[PDB]
C-alpha cells in the first residue's frame, strides 16, 4: 500500500527546505 | 472582499514603507523552551516579564544566515511580518538584534504543528482538510493581493491555535514580487514544476503547494515522495498523479486543476483567479465569510493544560544563547 511505502520511507519526518 | 483587500492593502503599504525597528531587547524576555529548530535558527517559548505574556521568539544566527545566503530573504521576512495582518497569520509583535543574532517575537500558538497531528492521526477527513484549506485559500488571497508570494507551505509550517484554527508561520521565503521571480526555494515535496525547471515563476506556485497540502491532508502522505529530492522532482515534473480510493470525485478533480503542470491551465493562476478554487465543487459547503470570522465549527480543538503549555510540541536539545562581544554582520543586517 502507498501508505506503507510512505511509512517505510525516510521521508516521514520533518522535511527541511532547500535554501540553495 | 475587494473592499476588504483595498483597505488592508493600505495598512500594509503604510507599514511596508515605514517598517518598525528595535522595539525590544533580549533581557526583557525570559527563556523557557525550544519548540522548533532550523539550519540558521531555533524557536523558543518565551515570557515577557513586563506583561507576563508568552511569545514565540525566533532567534536567527546572523553568521549562519550569511553562509546559507539568506540575508535578503531574512530582511524580506521581518519587513513583511511587521506590516501584514490576518486572522490566520502569526503576529510579528517585536523585532531586534544584538551582536550575534536577529530576533522576531510573535504571538505564541500553543496547538502545535499540523504536521504532528497529521502524522499521529494518519489522515484528516475531507471536511477536516477542507476546513484548513479554506484558511490557506483566504490567506493566499490576502498576501497575493499585496504582491507577496509565500513559497513555503507545508504541515511543518502550519500551527493550530486554541479555537482550532490554523496559523501560517515562517516567512523566510515570503517576498513582495510584482512580476516573475527566480529564486529556487521551498521544500522538495511541495516544489511546483516551474521552480524545479528553473524557469521563473509567480504566485501560481502558492496554489500548487496548496493542492499538495490538501492531498497530504486527505491521504496521510504526499502525492510525490521518494527518499531523495531528484526522484521526487521527476515525479513532480512528470504530469502524473494518483489519488487514494476514498478521495471524493470533487476532491480528485479539484486536485487535478491545482496540481496542473501547465501553469496556463492551473487553477488559481487563471483569469478568475482564486474564485476557480473558492467556487469549486469540493468547496460548495464552505461559507468563506464564516471561516474568515472564525465562527465555523473547528473539527478538532487541541488541548491546553495551562498558559505556556507545550505538550503539543516535541522536545529539542536546549542550547544556551551566545552573544559575542563583537558585532558580526553590521551592514548586511543594518535595516533589521
Ligand atoms: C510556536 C510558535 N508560536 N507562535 C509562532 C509564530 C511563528 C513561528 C515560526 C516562525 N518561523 C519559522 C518557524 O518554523 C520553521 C520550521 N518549521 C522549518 C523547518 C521545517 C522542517 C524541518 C526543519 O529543520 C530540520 C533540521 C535540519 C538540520 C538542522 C536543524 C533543523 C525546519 C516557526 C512559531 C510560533
Amino acid at each position: 500500500t502507498t501508505y506503507a511505502d510512505f511509512i517505510a520511507s525516510g521521508r516521514t519526518g520533518r522535511r527541511n527546505a532547500i535554501h540553495d | 472582499v475587494k473592499e476588504f483587500l483595498a483597505k488592508a492593502k493600505e495598512d500594509f503599504l503604510k507599514k511596508w514603507e515605514n517598517p518598525a525597528q528595535n522595539t525590544a531587547h533580549l533581557d526583557q524576555f525570559e527563556r523557557i523552551k525550544t519548540l522548533g529548530t532550523g539550519s540558521f535558527g531555533r524557536v523558543m517559548l518565551v515570557k515577557h516579564m513586563e506583561t507576563g505574556n508568552h511569545y514565540a521568539m525566533k532567534i536567527l544566527d546572523k553568521q549562519k544566515v550569511v553562509k546559507l545566503k539568506q540575508i535578503e530573504h531574512t530582511l524580506n521576512e521581518k519587513r513583511i511580518l511587521q506590516a501584514v495582518n490576518f486572522p490566520f497569520l502569526v503576529k510579528l509583535e517585536f523585532s531586534f538584534k544584538d551582536n550575534s543574532n536577529l530576533y522576531m517575537v510573535m504571538e505564541y500558538v500553543p496547538g502545535g504543528e499540523m504536521f504532528s497531528h497529521l502524522r499521529r492521526i494518519g489522515r484528516f477527513s475531507e471536511p477536516h482538510a477542507r476546513f484548513y484549506a479554506a484558511q490557506i485559500v483566504l490567506t493566499f488571497e490576502y498576501l497575493h493581493s499585496l504582491d507577496l508570494i509565500y513559497r513555503d507551505l507545508k504541515p511543518e509550517n502550519l500551527l493550530i491555535d486554541q479555537q482550532g484554527y490554523i496559523q501560517v508561520t515562517d516567512f523566510g521565503f515570503a517576498k513582495r514580487v510584482k512580476g516573475r521571480t527566480w529564486t529556487l526555494c521551498g521544500t522538495p515535496e511541495y516544489l511546483a514544476p516551474e521552480i524545479i525547471l528553473s524557469k521563473g515563476y509567480n504566485k501560481a506556485v502558492d496554489w500548487w503547494a496548496l493542492g499538495v497540502l490538501i492531498y497530504e491532508m486527505a491521504a496521510g502522505y504526499p502525492p510525490f515522495f521518494a527518499d531523495q529530492p531528484i526522484q521526487i522532482y521527476e515525479k513532480i515534473v512528470s504530469g502524473k498523479v494518483r489519488f487514494p480510493s476514498h478521495f471524493s470525485s470533487d476532491l480528485k478533480d479539484l486536485l487535478r486543476n491545482l496540481l496542473q503542470v501547465d501553469l496556463t491551465k492551473r487553477f488559481g493562476n487563471l483569469k478568475d483567479g482564486v474564485n476557480d478554487i473558492k467556487n469549486h465543487k469540493w468547496f460548495a459547503t464552505t461559507d468563506w465569510i464564516a471561516i474568515y470570522q472564525r465562527k465555523v465549527e473547528a473539527p478538532f480543538i487541541p488541548k491546553f493544560k495551562g498558559p505556556g503549555d507545550t505538550s503539543n510540541f516535541d522536545d529539542y536539545e536546549e542550547e544556551e544563547i551566545r552573544v559575542s562581544i563583537n558585532e558580526k554582520c553590521g551592514k548586511e543586517f543594518s535595516e533589521f
